RNA sequence: UGUUGCUGUUAAAGGGUUCGUAGUUGAAUUGAGGGCCUCUAAGGCGCAAUGGUUUAGUCCCAUCCACUUCGGAUUGGUGACCC
RNA sequence: CUUUGUGGGAAAUGCCUUCCCUCAACUCACGGCAUCCAGGAAUGAAGGAGGGUAGUUCGGGGGAGAACGUACUGGUGCGUCAGAGGUGAAAUUCUUAGACCGCACCAAGACGAACUACAGCGAAGGCAUUCUUCAAGGAUACCUUCCUCAAUCAAGAACCAAAGUGUGGGGAUCGAAGAUGAUUAGAGACCAUUGUAGUCCACACUGCAAACGAUGACACCCAUGAAUUGGGGACUCAGCACGUUAUCUGACUUCUUCACGCGAAAGCUUUGAGGUUACAGUCUC
């Protein structure tokens, strides 16, 4: 049977982070590789500004507000939230 | 609505003090213009000297003639009308006789079929007029 | 905003009870809201309740057995006394038999019944049937 | 509710539910501190220091990887601004409106906005002279 | 007084505009708000069927040759206007609430 | 005249709107402790033991094979679980 | 002057050791000793307020400058010739000094149809051609920043439809007043032909509307279905734009199958007039 105290998985996929039981973060990090060398650099999913390394004028991320649009040809590894 | 705060008191008080002036049942007590207006001075009765007998009509749904008396007031030198409130006792009132005067019923509205008159004549020459009507006493001309 | 924590809680409970719902969510938590619930759970009007931790402010969750009929809040927290237990108990409640007014005291948080017993009045808090 | 004028929004930033530092951050307190102060010398406000840090270095929060947050750092090293962030910004916007209105006295909108921004600045002022962070003789103009 | 119509005879919802531009009538020249005003779309023929035959005879490059054009117009009417030419009529309660949207 | 205990869509009555001082009202945290003995005091979604042929069960197995909606078979089986 | 990625390999009784031997132009390991020198002990970060950054985000939001569109009215030129305006019917009115009508061109002023919606933006009043330009506002996204800075309001301040008033510019259209013709028993009437103020703009006043949703503001809880409007989630203004499925936050509203409930009824329904005699969230008029 359903419970408010312990909610169902399918229900809490949907919900906003301000509407959630815990109200946790809705973001994560990523390792973006600089293809202009090999330099592994941490980058943030909702970067909301450019990030550069000295191994790239290829950049890493675009500033765009919806979530970062990472430069093509770049290695993406997905770090966990926790 | 209203305020439920602990220190809200003064707003409540001042609200009441404003809104009682929208009541006419507050004014009628506290204000002395009402007292002044009343021809007895707000006293129970007053006496007056009969001036003239005045025949007074009646309103449209009940056609009748009513017997009334134009009286002057000793106290304030005001004039007033009053009704003779017995059958065939216009006789027992004569000009320049002292007479008492009372209110009748509702005293902010005029009585039906006599406009402007809230005043009935109880006593003529301190004799009970009822006593003359339903014979016990006889009128003095003494 | 909300100017009484209790009012925010116990208008969720009352509404939910009138719809017969068997659990309710409560948006904030306070030390006070806990104690109120505790009372009613002893006397048999609530199954259980959980307090959950978001590490900002908690979210209480309660299991209604449907045995309540109202849970009110007396908002100004007016002063009630040893004689004036009588007054309140008549005026805001449908009965003297099963009406429960809950009060604050220096001692803690308790029913009027227990308040009289220990002979301390105080400021009122809330009530339930 | 929005302080002045209409608005209800829920656009906000949450927190992590883990207040201890990530396993992929092996950086010490000191490195974080140094980075903050370094950036600050360019004239950057704390708001953009945090952004630079989180995006480049993967920092969860400054507060999570050091015992203190961004202003406390700056203060202790004597780099802190004497005009709080929120106040300064409003005053900039304000002055810029007053430029536009100097030229355009037919502009209805920006006039009303300036009235808002004024009284908002005053509220801030009043606050920070109760809770001392400005001199007690401070005034907008 | 009584709320006879929820939308008040308008396509304007509460708490949005509170002002929509006036528009003239093609009958009496009366002005009313655009939302109140009673729109219709005419599609008026340039020839009757009876005459269409006769003209299409004398035509070679037209009629048969190309389909005849029509005069199109939008007609925004006043309330009074509409009712009097009986293109809008009073309806019982159940029917008044019905709409057909902007389709014919 | 409605503090206890009033009303304001249409009946008497929400100010044309916004800013704003006196005034009124204002979120959460600091935390109200424990053990050993007796008591059939209760619950048990803990548990060693040992009980129960269907004196109670279901998965596996046996025999059929029934194209597909029969079954029974005994010690079945530290199995499952029940007093 | 190798190997050089990192765990892997070897070998012990998850760990140790050996071996590979720890990359971002300084990175990793070891040592001298030379320096400089208090500082990391703070409640938290409210589906409470303020601020930041980003999508050349979103919109009949606001100001400025420049063009564009036909029509109305007038003028001019080129042609035609007798009626034309206008109404229920007429008449006022305009015509051989050529009207009406057609085409061409120009002048002046206003306005921006259709598309334009049970749509959008703005605090409200209100806001619609295009291009350029100036300063803003809301929504959304964020593990950035601040830490109670709030809510509502006597006093006081700002904004405010149309008509009105002052001064200057403009004056095409419509048009109170006025004039004329009808209609009528009577008729500046309602109607018709005209026409001044006004209608437009700049700078001042006025603050008087059915300024209405006849519904004060902020906050909590509250169910049924299908859509729409923005944002977010799963070469050449271009790693783009639209649509479909599903989800979410923010706005406007419909069920003409809106749940409970309320109300005298009409009606109201997460969008309250509901959660109120079981009468108390807060403030004000």
């Amino acid at each position: 049977d359903s419970d408010l105290s312990y909610p169902t998985v399918r229900s809490e996929r949907m919900k906003h982070k301000r509407r959630r039981l815990v109200q946790g973060p809705n973001s994560y990090f990523m390792d973006v590789k600089c293809p202009g060398c090999n330099a592994i650099t941490i980058v943030y999913s909702h970067a909301t500004s450019e990030v550069q390394c000295n191994g790239c004028a290829t950049k890493l991320c675009r500033p765009t507000g919806g979530k970062a649009m990472l430069t093509t040809g770049c290695g993406f590894r997905k770090k966990a939230d926790h | 609505t209203k305020a439920n705060g602990q220190h809200a008191a003064r707003k409540l008080v001042r609200l009441r003090r404003k809104n009682r002036w929208a009541d006419k049942g507050w004014k009628k007590s506290h204000t002395f213009v009402a007292q002044k207006a009343n021809p007895f001075g707000g006293s129970s009765h007053a006496k007056g000297i009969v001036l003239e007998k005045i025949g007074v009509g009646a309103k449209q749904p009940n056609s009748a003639i009513r017997k009334c008396v134009r009286v002057q007031l000793i106290k304030n030198d005001k004039k007033i009308i009053a009704f003779v409130p017995n059958d065939g006792c216009l006789h027992f009132i004569e000009e320049n006789d002292e007479v008492l005067v009372s209110g009748f019923g509702r005293s902010g509205h005029a009585v039906g079929d006599i406009p402007g008159v809230r005043f009935k004549i109880v006593k003529v020459s301190n004799v009970g007029l009822y006593a003359l009507y339903r014979q016990k006493k006889e009128k003095p001309r003494n | 905003t909300m100017m009484s924590v209790l009012a925010n809680a116990l208008r969720c409970i009352a509404s939910a009870e009138r719809r017969g719902k068997r659990q309710v969510l409560i948006r904030p938590s306070s030390k006070v809201v806990v104690k109120f619930l505790q009372v009613m759970q002893k006397h048999g009007y609530i199954g259980e309740f959980e307090i959950i931790d978001d590490h900002r402010a908690g979210k209480i969750v309660v299991n209604l057995n449907g045995r309540l009929n109202k849970c009110g809040a007396i908002c100004p927290r007016f002063d009630c006394t040893t004689p004036d237990f009588e007054k309140w108990v008549k005026n805001i409640l449908p009965s003297r038999q099963f009406g429960f007014v809950v009060l604050t005291t220096s001692l803690g948080i308790m029913d009027h019944e227990e308040a009289r017993a220990r002979n301390t009045g105080g400021k009122v808090l809330g009530f339930f049937y | 509710v929005r302080m002045q004028g209409v608005g209800h929004g829920k656009s906000a930033s949450s927190l992590p539910f883990c207040r201890t530092p990530p396993s992929w951050l092996k950086i010490a307190s000191r490195d974080v501190i140094d980075a903050v102060c370094k950036l600050a010398k360019k004239g950057l406000t704390p708001s953009r220091i945090g952004m630079q840090l989180r995006d480049s270095m993967g920092i969860a929060q400054v507060k999570n990887v050091t015992g203190r947050k961004i202003l406390r750092i700056l203060k202790h090293k004597g780099m802190a601004p004497e005009i709080p962030e929120d106040l300064y910004c409003l005053i900039k916007r304000a002055t810029e409106m007053r430029k536009h209105l100097e030229r355009n006295t037919k502009d209805r909108d920006t006039k009303f906005r300036l009235i808002l921004v004024e009284s908002r600045i005053h509220r801030l002022a009043r606050y920070y002279k109760r809770v001392k962070q400005l001199p007690p003789t401070w005034k907008y103009e | 007084m009584t709320t006879k119509r929820r939308n008040h005879g308008r396509a304007k919802p509460p708490c949005s505009r509170g002002r929509t531009r006036p528009v003239h009538c093609f009958n009496c020249g009366r002005l009313a708000p655009k939302d109140k005003a009673v729109g219709r779309f005419v599609v008026r023929r340039m020839l009757d069927q009876a005459s269409a035959r006769d003209v299409a005879e004398a035509s070679n490059v037209y009629g048969a040759g190309f389909p005849m054009p029509k005069l199109y117009m939008k007609q925004r009417f006043c309330i009074a206007c509409a009712i009097h030419s009986r293109t809008v009529r009073a309806r019982p309660t159940d029917m008044r609430k019905r709409r057909f949207t902007t389709k014919v």
